[PDB]
């Protein structure tokens, strides 16, 4: 067959990431828009089966750490694993309140060899964050 | 074996190098197409179905309304990137 | 108005960062998959099922032989990144 | 209504870039098996109704001229454009024969300002080549 396994107990953690005020050090902007943001998240994808999680304004050390407990827990009898992160970001580095941190490091924590539980099941990142400063004029 | 990158998905708001756009009171336009098409879709479509539906609500629907003209009527595009190994249905 | 970068599509043998096979007497471990999925399918499937499908083959029909154990029994993922707006079928 | 559009005269052009011979300089070695890929990829992408042509052992001049040239023929009557390249790589970057050249300055070429003919039709860019030295050793 061709489509992933769905006959699970649980569809699977929710993880979102709510940041919205960050340290002036940053020179980071309040990120208006973001708790309605969080809020159609929350909805949506509790809707879907999913058990919502939502966290704001995380620290760098913080958005590691709950992401690798994340990792650590037993998702045997879930199918799949989704994370949505609302933030600033510059090219593969998202904010958190205190800095800056490469999102490759917070998706490592679910690698097949580093997450055995989630392995051979979807691991989804929403990513809501600048990559960069070039913009697109568009064409008629 | 399998390999240990396999199975992810990723869906940025936005193609490597670029802005990301955001409404203060309407929220992010990556956000709200999303949820949009989640609501009307999200328990009939496949994973790059609904993605790719939320790639053209943003490249179609939303264009910024600024004064300052260096950031006048510009666009935006997401980007998925997919190790997915399977159709991915919320069913 | 629409995006510059829009209706792009990226098949990328491996993801970033990583090794990307080549057999030197059957050919590179992506093309071979991705040959045998669009003779079988390439009319039937959209792109997004096809590569879908090619991913899996990579990631399960394939694993490095070599003696020197710093390349021995390595996996590969390829990775898609697309910027597309619509469903593409080749019919 | 959710489709690409594909009832037009050709489905469109199929650029292969078949890189097997590098310059000492780059000190590269022959890529063998890379022409057993080329013509399997020639056969399947005609097949699919790709008006396919195979250029050999290219400098990275040859690939910017190639694509750049490409972008400016009349695509008005083609379906979508795909451009296939095989060869060394590292992240971000393919080889010719004599070096190395963005990925991104290939592709740009085709981006809607500076392509109109085919504005809102795919764009498809398949790689063969490596994307940096990191291992993926697997787990069972």
């Amino acid at each position: 067959t061709y489509q992933y396994n769905m006959n699970f107990e649980k569809l699977g953690k929710c993880i979102i990431i709510n940041n919205k005020n960050f340290d002036k050090v940053t020179g980071m902007g309040v990120r208006n828009g973001t708790d309605k943001d969080a809020e159609a998240l929350f909805k949506c994808f509790r809707s879907l089966g999913f058990d919502v999680i939502v966290y704001n304004d995380c620290s760098c050390a913080k958005m590691q750490d709950l992401l690798k407990k994340a990792s650590e827990e037993d998702h045997t009898n879930a199918a799949c694993f989704a994370c949505i992160l609302l933030s600033h970001g510059e090219e593969n580095v998202i904010y958190g309140k205190d800095g800056v941190t490469p999102i490759k490091d917070l998706t490592a924590h679910f690698r097949g060899d580093r997450c055995k539980t989630l392995l051979e099941k979807p691991k989804l990142f929403f990513i809501q964050a600048c990559r960069g400063t070039e913009l697109d004029d568009g064409i008629q | 074996k399998i390999p240990v990158e396999a199975d992810f998905l990723f869906a940025y708001s936005t193609v490597p190098g670029y802005y990301s756009w955001r409404s203060p009171g309407r929220g992010s336009w990556f956000v709200q197409a999303l949820c949009s098409i989640l609501e009307e879709h999200g328990k009939d479509l496949e994973i790059m179905q609904i993605l790719t539906r939320v790639n053209d609500r943003v490249a179609r629907h939303f264009e910024s309304q600024s004064d300052d003209p260096h950031f006048h009527e510009k666009k935006q595009i997401p980007c998925v990137v997919s190790m997915l190994t399977k159709e991915l249905y919320f069913s």
